């Protein structure tokens, strides 16, 4: 199966086989076994191209696994800035919400990856999600000591 | 109770522990040769509990620098006191660990580690009475966390009767190199949970706001975060280094500060906090330098004190003042903040006053505390630990190395257990 | 001679013992050599407390064990380096880091058989062996932990003799610890059935007399130490002397301990006047004994006046003429509330030694022409134990350092053991002080 | 919650004509004085009470809760000649003189048999010990340091133990003889964890229970300022006496209530772990000698008990 292997190509980063593979028919929206997309794989190990050539032939922008992780999700959680920014740009909804409660803010300000948190505020990040033990991204900021977070969480208006 | 063995692994390691004996050797006045050169018989009195005497009067640091990246050896030998270390005592491997604490922990740690423990035997072999074992590194990286707990298990085997006593430095997003730092810190505080009898949390969370917040440097350097470190590592062994009464030795300072065997993770602090090359236009007095200390902006730890409990503490001051003076003021802060402090271990602030003030300050206060509020840095690499590990992200390099991902689990479940532990004794009454 | 054998265990035993002899050397006319002048007479008072060579010189009966060599080295080095037996000075290497499990087994068990082999050598020298005199902390992990196997072994080894002691009771202005508490009460509770006297020395009581009399700011271990070897210096005297009062070690059983377990006598003494405080009168006989029922003169905090007396002793030295001796003790029975036990003797025995009082040349200590200790067993002295089990009790029951000890071979029970008899100890205070 | 079961056992020949006198006076039938102070229990067990008195208030109820799928834990202290033998396996094979593993035995395999009707039962064993801080397999001599893992659900469990299957109460027996002769004996130097899984599958219903029910040999404190232990027998005194303290900690926790409990003060409270925690029942069961001269040793086994509570 051509699923398996597309997979495995946008987790790589063979930008060349993902290429490939699409041409001989794999479908673009291919899950694993905890259903991850060659989408999920891509954008949560920060290969730009491959997201934007998914994107460009079908990827659903808002696939989401067995535990409820949208592309977005992992790219706010590790990190990947431009990644974010194409995600949002094609329509990936910036207050999905996985199984253990959490937004990609959630995951962005855990992780402390500032920018990506300015970016998600700017679409429109509910900045009251509460998690499943009724933390919002603020409550995170505060409980943690993170000045620098809870600043650019205030900044709204 | 005479000497201590010094292990430096990693670059963070390598680099705060270069750092460390360029600081005491210029308080004990040795100079890069090995000779000594300073004013006062109190620079030699305890010389041997950091140095050995070499023939033709040299004095040569009881430290192993070990690193599995080649060019970490090359930067410390370039280093202004890059000669004074032992030549075969620079245990270094050339593949490099990747930021992955299995690869230092398993893989390349573990070709290593025979050729670290033999250099280590040499040294503890020809000590009159071995008091124990310092190690620096850093968590959030592949050799100082992986490896520094590998050597950590493999020293306790060996010296199971000695006390394991470790500088590590905690990871932060402020600093950061990676997002599998919260995955190396949080299997190497499993390890430090067990294997370690003494740990000073040296958080690069609180050096960057310190950098940042308090002494205005708008891009904090590693050499802006490592002044803080070498002003608290001086500091912190001060009792160890002169003649005193108080925690001069390991073993004494652990029977001071350890009341469960796990709750051993301590926040030091230090006053004044200053930048390199900053003018002193006054010396602080007793009462600024006691207010300071226990002050959340001077600790080294990103942890409010106020948000928990003192089990111990141990505080040093240096240079010449009064001992009435440093008795009254540290008789004020345990009574007018009396319930920051356990009732039920009385008298657990314990003071030391050294005449010798460190380079640059007339006056200088160093704190060291065991606070039940140290659960704030678990809880926040914790939570990025528990916030990747969830979405099993990057798992594939650990478990690569042999690793199960059960070892993650557990390593999670500890954090957690030790998060909790704090949480029943900062609650706990003498009813 | 009636020898008695002195021994210092850890580092207060050891310092405070450095300053009780250079004392007793002062006193006895004996040079830091051990040599003495003209004046010779053995049949010399002395004789008890020091051994005669061949050269003329006077060795002290002493011995001194530490677990660690720093505190010893020094008395090695310095002005009584040639004074006592060098083979009497002996030390570990690593020690009990303020660890009574330590000192009594896994550390001490190394040193103890060498100790007891030098003890022999000084108790073999002896053609009347009394017994013993010991100094040690409570707080330290030598001083309580190796003190308490030694006064068991001595308890097996010389069945029949006195073994008293001074005991350094622990202050937090000086203490080293958290753990001085537990020390204290696993050591109390290990040599009680073995020891038949016990002064113990509280270092807050010192501290304050140092800080009120003397005028010191900050009182160091020196200036501790030396107020505490002229009390000494004041109980062992009736030894060292040919007196009437206290002249053997059986003697103070007698005379202070008509309870085996209320062992734990009350020291007074006066007056403590500053070398510095130029010129007052000289005080009276009514004046120095008035001092002895004043709280701020005791050795130990607590107040006699909430308890009751069993025995009570006043020994004098220097200028003290006895009717004016007599005349004061029945000033202090009328004027003062002294209150006995409702079957002891309402009676205060009278020692009076006529050499003027000694004090170390150039210390804070002003010359007198007359001194008292009163020793007095009263049930106050209780209090300093309900303190020490308060603080105890605190860290137990959270059970806090307990790891430590069960690290080094202690079974938890043992702590429960010894509070216990702390309980116990108390409870026969009670009993006895209604 | 935790019960603690306190037991005297009547005098020996060895010590009749060495004339203690009984320093063993009752109260109810919970309470012991010695040397005038109380010491209060869930139950008190006199010489006079039977093996099968003392099995029913200790085990009878945790072998019916392994049988409906929870968990128990049975602990047994005492110091040497106090009756541990006597109480846990007695004469193995008579049925007025066997123990307390026997009759657990006897009622486990008296359920199974009873339900074959849509039932499958399986009965595995292990057996380890835990000697100088390792984990040593009593039924396979080189499995030596067996280490102590969570699975996805942070549950502990001794990973490669050997699981015996049992399909009698013989086997068991034979089982325990087997361990036994394996054990760190000088008066044993260990402490001895014995297993009970009662697995069962519904074949109709198609669900599934397994039972753990654990039985543990406590190995007394020692003074080691007495007996003198030095080398490797002060390790084994040291790690028997740390041991004992982590189980008083975790026992003194569950008692209380408190939100934390200290399972990870030592390997044997983290292999119990689950079977102490939440709804299991514990009895830890304290032998005592009445004599005169073991007033020491029994004040010490009696305070142990007191700690637990
Ligand atoms: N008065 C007086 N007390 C002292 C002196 N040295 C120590 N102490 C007290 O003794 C206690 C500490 O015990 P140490 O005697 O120093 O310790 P140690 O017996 O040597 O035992 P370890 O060092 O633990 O092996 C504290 O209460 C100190 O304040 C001294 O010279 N004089
Ligand atoms: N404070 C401080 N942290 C450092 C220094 N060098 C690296 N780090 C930190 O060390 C952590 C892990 O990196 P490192 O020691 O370089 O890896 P290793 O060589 O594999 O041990 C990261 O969190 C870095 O921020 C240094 O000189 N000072
Ligand atoms: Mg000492």
């Amino acid at each position: 199966d051509l699923g398996k292997k597309l997979l495995e190509a946008a987790r790589a980063g063979q930008d060349d086989e993902v290429r490939i593979l699409m041409a001989n028919g794999a479908d673009v929206n291919a899950t694993d076994a905890s259903g991850l997309t060659p989408l999920h794989l891509a954008a949560t190990y920060g290969h730009l191209e491959i997201v934007e050539v998914l994107l460009k032939h079908g990827a659903d922008v808002n696939a989401i696994d067995i535990m409820g992780s949208t592309p977005l999700h992992l790219a706010a959680l590790i990190g990947h800035l431009e990644i974010v920014e194409v995600l949002l740009k094609h329509g990936a909804d910036v207050n999905a919400v996985d199984t253990w409660g959490d937004t990609p803010l959630h995951l962005a300000a855990i992780m402390g990856h500032l920018e990506i948190v300015e970016v998600l505020l700017k679409h429109g990040a509910d900045v009251n999600a509460q998690d499943k033990f009724g933390k919002t991204a603020f409550d995170i900021s505060i409980d943690n000591g993170n000045e620098d977070l809870a600043e650019i969480l205030q900044k709204l208006n | 109770m005479r000497e201590i063995v010094h292990i430096q692994a990693g670059q963070c390691g390598n680099q705060i522990g270069a750092k460390f004996w360029e600081v005491i050797s210029d308080e004990h006045g040795i100079d890069p040769t090995g000779s000594y050169h300073g004013d006062s018989d109190l620079q030699l009195e305890r010389i041997n509990v950091y140095y050995n005497e070499a023939t033709g009067n040299k004095y040569v640091p009881r430290a192993i620098l070990v690193d599995l990246e080649p060019g970490t050896m090359d930067s410390v030998r370039s280093g202004p006191f890059g000669q004074i270390f032992r030549p075969d005592n620079f245990i270094f491997g050339q593949s490099g660990a990747g930021n992955n604490w299995a690869k230092g922990h398993y893989t390349e740690g573990a070709e290593l580690v025979d050729s670290v423990l033999d250099v280590v035997r040499k040294e503890s072999e020809s000590c009159d009475c071995l008091q124990g074992f310092q190690l620096t590194h850093s968590l959030g990286g592949g050799t100082g966390s992986g490896m520094g707990t590998l050597l950590i298990s493999k020293i306790r085997e060996e010296y199971p009767d000695r006390i394991m006593n470790t500088f590590s430095v905690m990871p932060s997003p402020k600093v950061s190199d990676t997002v599998v730092e919260p995955y190396n810190a949080t299997l190497s505080i499993h390890q430090l949970v067990e294997n370690t009898d003494e740990t000073y949390s040296i958080d690069n969370e609180a050096l960057y706001d310190i950098c940042f917040r308090t002494l205005k440097l708008t891009t904090p350097t590693y050499g802006d975060l490592n002044h803080l470190v070498s002003a608290t590592m001086s500091g912190v062994t001060t009792c160890l280094r002169f003649p005193g009464q108080l925690n001069a030795d390991l073993r004494k300072l652990a029977v001071n500060m350890v009341p469960f065997p796990r709750l051993h993770f301590f926040m030091p602090g230090f006053a004044p906090l200053t930048s390199r090359g900053s003018q002193q236009y006054r010396a602080l007095t007793v009462p600024e330098l006691t207010q300071q200390m226990f002050d959340s902006k001077n600790m080294m730890a990103a942890c409010d004190p106020r948000h928990g409990r003192y089990l111990t503490v141990a505080t040093i001051f240096r240079g010449r003042m009064s001992m009435k003076e440093v008795d009254e003021q540290m008789l004020n802060i345990q009574n007018k903040n009396s319930s920051y402090f356990v009732e039920w271990i009385p008298n657990n602030v314990k003071t030391a006053v050294c005449d010798i003030p460190p380079r640059g300050l007339k006056m200088s206060s160093t704190f060291i505390g065991n606070s039940t509020a140290i659960q704030e840095l678990f809880k926040r690499i914790s939570e990025q630990f528990t916030a990747m590990f969830r979405r099993k992200a990057f798992l594939h390099w650990y478990t690569g190395e042999g690793m199960d991902e059960m070892e993650f689990t557990e390593a999670e479940s500890n954090m957690n257990d030790l998060v909790s532990e704090y949480q029943q004794y900062q609650d706990a009454t003498a009813d | 001679m009636r020898e008695c054998i002195s021994i210092h265990v850890g580092q207060a035993g050891v310092q405070i013992g450095n300053a009780c002899w250079e004392l007793y050397c002062l006193e006895h006319g004996i040079q830091p050599d051990g040599q003495m002048p003209s004046d010779k007479t053995g049949d010399d008072s002395f004789n008890t407390f020091f051994s005669e060579t061949g050269a003329g010189k006077h060795v002290p009966r002493a011995v001194f064990v530490d677990l660690e060599p720093t505190v010893i080295d020094e008395v090695r080095t310095g002005t009584y380096r040639q004074l006592f037996h060098p083979e009497q000075l002996i030390t570990g290497k690593e020690d009990a880091a303020n660890n009574y499990a330590r000192g009594h087994y896994t550390i001490g068990k190394e040193i103890i058989d060498l100790v007891l082999d030098r003890i022999r050598k000084l108790a073999d020298q002896c053609t009347g062996l009394q017994g013993f005199l010991v100094f040690h902390s409570f707080g330290g992990g030598t001083g309580s932990g190796f003190t308490s196997l030694l006064m068991e072994r001595l308890s097996v080894d010389y069945g029949k003799k006195s073994k008293l002691e001074f005991s350094i009771y622990p202050a937090p202005q000086v203490s080293t610890a958290v753990v001085e508490p537990y020390n204290s009460i696993l050591t109390t509770h290990t040599t009680l059935e073995h020891s038949d006297c016990a002064f113990m020395v509280d270092n807050e009581a010192i501290y304050d007399i140092c800080r009120r009399n003397l005028d010191i700011e900050r009182p160091t271990y020196t200036n501790l130490n030396r107020l505490i070897s002229q009390i000494v210096s004041s109980i062992t005297a009736s030894l060292r002397f040919d007196g009437a009062l206290n002249v053997d070690l059986t003697e103070f059983q007698t005379n202070l301990v008509p309870y085996p377990r209320i062992h734990f006598p009350l020291a007074t003494y006066a007056p403590v006047i500053s070398a510095e405080k130029a010129y007052h009168e000289q005080l009276s006989v009514a004046e120095i004994t008035n001092a002895c029922f004043e709280p701020a003169n005791q050795m130990v905090k607590c107040d006699p006046r909430h308890g009751k007396y069993m025995a009570c002793c006043l020994l004098y030295r220097g200028d003290v003429v006895p009717k004016d001796v007599n005349a004061a003790i029945a000033t202090i029975k009328t004027k003062r509330s002294i209150q006995f036990v409702d079957w002891c003797p309402t009676g205060f025995k009278v020692g009076i030694n006529y050499q003027p009082p000694t004090v170390v040349p150039g210390g804070d200590l002003a010359k007198v022409q007359r001194a008292v200790c009163m020793l007095s067993n009263t049930t106050a002295i209780a209090e300093a134990w309900a303190r020490l089990d308060h603080k105890f009790d605190l860290m137990y029951a959270k059970r806090a350092f307990v790891h430590w000890y069960v690290g080094e071979g202690m079974e938890e029970g043992e702590f429960s053991e010894a509070r216990e008899d702390m309980a116990a100890l108390e409870k026969d205070y009670e009993e006895v002080g209604v | 919650n935790i019960k603690v079961m306190c037991r005297f056992r009547p005098l020996n020949e060895s010590e009749v004509n060495r004339g203690d006198k009984y320093i063993a006076k009752f109260q109810g039938e919970d309470t012991v004085v010695i040397a005038s102070k109380p010491y209060a229990f869930d139950r008190v067990f006199q010489s006079s009470t039977s093996q099968e008195q003392v099995y029913n208030d200790a085990a009878k109820k945790i072998v019916k809760d392994v049988l409906e799928g929870y968990n128990g834990t049975i602990f047994a202290y005492g110091q040497t000649s106090s009756g541990k033998t006597h109480t846990m396996e007695g004469k193995l094979h008579d049925p007025e003189g066997m123990g307390i593993i026997p009759r657990i035995v006897q009622d486990i395999f008296n359920y199974i048999y009873s339900m074959d009707e849509n039932l499958e039962f399986h009965i595995k064993v292990s057996y380890f010990e835990i000697y100088l801080d390792k984990i040593r397999d009593l039924l396979d001599v080189s499995k030596t340091n067996l280490s102590v893992h969570e699975d996805k659900n942070r549950v502990p469990y001794v990973k490669g133990a050997t699981e015996r299957f049992v399909s009698s109460p013989d086997e068991v027996m034979d089982t325990i003889d087997e361990g036994k002769s394996n054990r760190h004996v000088a008066s044993s130097r260990s402490h001895s964890i014995f297993l009970i899984n009662v697995k069962q599958e519904n074949t109709q219903t198609e669900q599934k229970l397994s039972g753990k029910l654990y039985l543990v040999d406590l190995a007394g404190s020692e003074k080691v300022s007495k007996t003198g232990a030095e080398g490797a027998v002060l390790d084994e005194a040291k790690n028997i006496n740390k041991s004992l303290s982590a189980l008083g900690n975790v026992i003194s926790a569950l008692a209380e209530g408190s939100t934390y409990v200290p399972y990870r003060d030592s390997k044997m409270t983290r292999i119990l772990q689950d079977s102490l925690g939440g709804n299991a029942r514990t009895t830890i069961v304290i032998c005592c000698s009445p004599s005169s001269y073991n007033e020491s040793e029994t004040k010490s086994t009696l305070l142990f008990g007191q700690r637990a509570k």
